[PDB]
């Protein structure tokens, strides 16, 4: 069950990667760059940073210990990016198109 | 705003 379920999470993951959602996801691709002019205060603000590639990262380093951690941790990408911006920031309406798509597979992962 | 481009 623990195994079946993060190979599902890796699909998942895969999915959330693909093109069919890339004009949506990409945002969430990499890190964001507090370095760029805007995001001076995102740290101050996001005290746990989180996106898709260290989402990556972290299943194939087998560090998440169920489905649960890593949905944790694509639950976090996303409140992350709802704490920082203002509601009605085009990256927001982003973030729910895939978080559509996430909770929709992580809820019809078989149990 | 900047980081969605």
């Amino acid at each position: 069950a623990g195994s079946e379920q993060l190979k599902c999470c890796s699909g998942i993951l895969k999915e959330m990667f693909a093109k069919k959602h890339a004009a949506y996801a990409w945002p969430f691709y990499k890190p964001v760059d507090v370095e760029a002019l805007g995001l001076h205060d995102y740290c101050d603000i996001i005290k746990h940073p989180m996106d898709m590639s260290t989402i990556k990262s972290k299943l194939e380093a087998r560090e998440y210990r169920d489905a649960q951690e890593f949905g944790a941790d694509v639950r976090l990408m996303f409140s992350n990016c709802y704490k920082y911006n203002p509601p009605d920031h085009e990256v927001v309406a982003m973030a729910r198109k895939l978080q559509d798509v996430f909770e929709m597979r992580f809820a019809k992962m078989p149990d | 705003t900047f980081k969605s481009i």
